[PDB]
RNA sequence: AGUGGAGCCUGCGGCUUAAUUUGACUCAACACGGGAAACCUCACCCGGCCCGGACACGGACAGGAUUGACAGAUUGAUAGCUCUUUCUCGAUUCCGUGGGUGGUGGUGCAUGGCCGUUCUAGUUGGUGGAGCGAUUUGUCUGGUUAAUUCCGAUAACGAACGAGACUCUGGCAUGCUAACUAGUUACGCGACCGGUCGGCGUAACUUCUUAGAGGGACAAGUGGCGUUCAGCCACCCGAGAUUGAGCAAUAACAGGUCUGUGAUGCCCUUAGAUGUCCGGGGCUGCACGCGCGCUACACUGACUGGCUCAGCG
């Protein structure tokens, strides 16, 4: 059969948008004592599942944990 | 289970089968209100 | 014209970008490729000089 | 009371649905005690093709797999076999759905692979539209050879043997026991009088171009008996030529 | 009775426009796509985000690859597909380069099932006979029929297929079967002036209404014409003497149709065989032709008030 010629065109869409790599963020959580003692930063979260470990996220006003969607003041 | 095997050489991991074959409030209201507030805010009807 | 032997014509245009209506003589298949031929006169290049350098003896690669 | 008159309003916009931010008491479904009540209010064989893609995107994140695969099962595998049924071809945004049901490989495998060829009603086209979306994911090791056992000691359809091909098609090293079950699999044909399709020799084909070097002397000349019984005149001389030039462990 | 003349409406040309999406052009082109298009429908135009396989190679990841995410600020859009927030989620990998072996592909052929188009009266064997054979006879002098129909003549005799036949339907019943979702009559009570009442309450059973069975029309009878036969015309009685449909399941199609199978042949797949969505437009645009319609051009009318009757649904 009859081949198409196959054009060229080049557009470039090796620019494309990804969002920025935080690098270590364990250590923004906690301040460890020299002695040995650990010290929270950020406000712990008290739902119904995500108790105990899962921090919540420090806006300029409030705190907003990340698996559950709890607002505060 | 069947008969002619692996005979030969390497095991790297034993494999867990036993888990696909035997198997087989406040926030609510806060949620219900927003619904409510977007669907007032959508047709506003009166600010100045 | 066409690789599998239509002859045509445009007819419209009808986008701000290049899409054309076009007439043919028959239907065409899907498979195919629409192509017109432009011709111009071209000369040669006046690149004339009687001097040609002497070649070395000649031998294969 | 007025909870009920909140999701009768979401059960006018997710029929209705095409793009945009969703409501809010749609994305917090699986996070309620009661949400299989919930959801029928929403009407979930009402809903837009659409819709389907972001209600399998919610499914799919918020966690637990039990959850997950009772929703799959529930309501995203019927309207994708009420879909093939009917257009012949899958919808875009259920396309995308399925794609996005393999973010839980544990829920998507027990809830849409494992039913549908458990079902026997399976038809060809199914398979070969959910399948191409296996051979796009890529799946866990452990999960993938799960699946494969389960397959190969079930019941044997032309859209079985489809899945087993294309779970072979990703190369990954396989575990020893599901091998022998594999081999068990197809040895089941041995003696069987039943016309096997192209699909069937295909999928025997994928399994000894790969995993010749898989397969000890007992099992492999089982094999040569088999494609004596069994043969077929372009494919079984490939098989033939597979396992004479195989080198061991 | 009109249309063609008038206004308007719509269709097709043509003309514009970014776009005014569209096959068919003397029947089978012409209110065909159930197409009355604000959105969808929409195929068309102007814009804007978004991502677009597997494979091999080279890079990043457990000192998180990536997913999901409340509120706020952005452009024509309540864009977690951007920033403050980076909080969770634990491999479900994604960042560059490519080379053919790309498939929710496209089309072409072999084959497996099922449609439409022209007329509406033929079509086609089998066996026998005639001819070297193409072919012919059957399939015809004559009458007759819508007709290779029929009578009948006969080197033909028999068939199959369709039309015909079959079935329904409609016309008819003061005969029959019934009808608390049909109706009438009579009888009570009431209202009104011996009568009127779609006012209300059960003894009359089918006239009306319904829906069934059984009848009933068969060229039945008479007259004329006819090889005195096949048939044709007229007429009495009759509801009906010539009801209409489907079936009936033809001929030609090189028009084919459809998610059937062929490790099917090719062509295409960051040139997505219409990529999904978002916002706004367009399909109506108008000097003109060619056309189907509606309203009219009044006095057999218009207006105004009064009066009284349907059926398909
Ligand atoms: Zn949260």
């Amino acid at each position: 059969a009859k081949k198409r010629k196959k054009k060229s065109y080049t557009t470039p869409k090796k620019n494309k948008h990804k969002r920025k790599k935080v690098k270590l963020a364990v250590l923004k959580y906690y301040k460890v004592d020299e002695n040995g003692k650990i010290s929270r930063l950020r406000r712990e979260c008290p739902s119904d599942e995500c108790g105990a470990g899962v921090f919540m996220a420090s806006h300029f006003d409030r705190h907003y944990c990340g698996k559950c969607c709890l607002t505060y003041c | 289970s069947s008969v002619m095997r692996r005979n030969e050489q390497l095991t790297l991991h034993d494999e867990r089968f036993e888990k696909f074959y035997e198997q087989y409030s406040n926030r609510l209201q806060e949620v219900l209100n927003d619904y409510y507030k977007e669907k007032a805010e959508n047709c506003v009807k009166l600010n100045t | 014209r066409t690789k599998w032997g239509r002859r045509g014509h445009i007819k419209e245009p009808l986008g701000t970008h290049g899409h054309m209506k076009c007439s043919f003589d028959g239907k065409l298949k899907s498979q195919d490729t629409v192509l017109m031929n432009l011709y111009k006169r071209v000369f040669p290049k006046w690149t004339y000089d009687p001097y040609v350098p002497e070649p070395v003896p000649w031998l294969k690669s | 009371p007025r909870v009920l008159e909140v999701y009768r309003g979401v059960r006018e916009v997710l029929s209705k649905y095409r793009s945009g931010k969703l409501p809010k008491a749609f994305k917090i479904i699986p996070a309620l005690s009661n949400w299989e009540q919930i959801l029928y209010v929403t009407e979930p064989e009402a809903w837009t093709a659409a819709a389907m893609y972001q209600a399998t995107r919610i499914f799919a994140s918020n966690l637990k797999e039990r959850m997950a695969q009772r929703f799959y099962n529930l309501v995203l595998l019927p309207r994708v076999r009420d879909d093939v049924a009917e257009y012949k071809r899958l919808n875009f945004h259920l396309y995308m759905a399925l794609k996005k049901a393999l973010f839980k490989p544990g829920a998507w495998f027990k809830g849409i692979l494992i039913p549908l060829c458990e079902s026997g009603t399976c038809t060809l086209r199914e398979a070969i539209i959910v399948g191409s979306i296996i051979t796009k994911c890529s799946i866990p090791v452990l999960h993938s050879s799960a699946a494969m056992l389960k397959i190969a000691e079930m019941e044997y359809s032309g859209a079985n043997s489809i899945f087993l091909r294309l779970l072979l098609d990703k190369k990954y090293a396989l575990p020893y026991r599901v091998l022998d079950a594999l081999v068990f699999h197809f040895l089941g044909f041995r003696t069987e009088k039943r016309e096997l399709p192209v699909l069937w020799h295909q999928c025997l084909l994928t399994l000894v171009q790969r995993y010749k070097a898989d397969l000890a002397t007992d099992q492999k000349e089982a094999l040569l008996e088999l494609l004596r019984l069994q043969p077929h005149p372009q494919l079984s001389p490939e098989i033939r030529r597979e396992l004479q030039s195989a080198v061991p462990r």
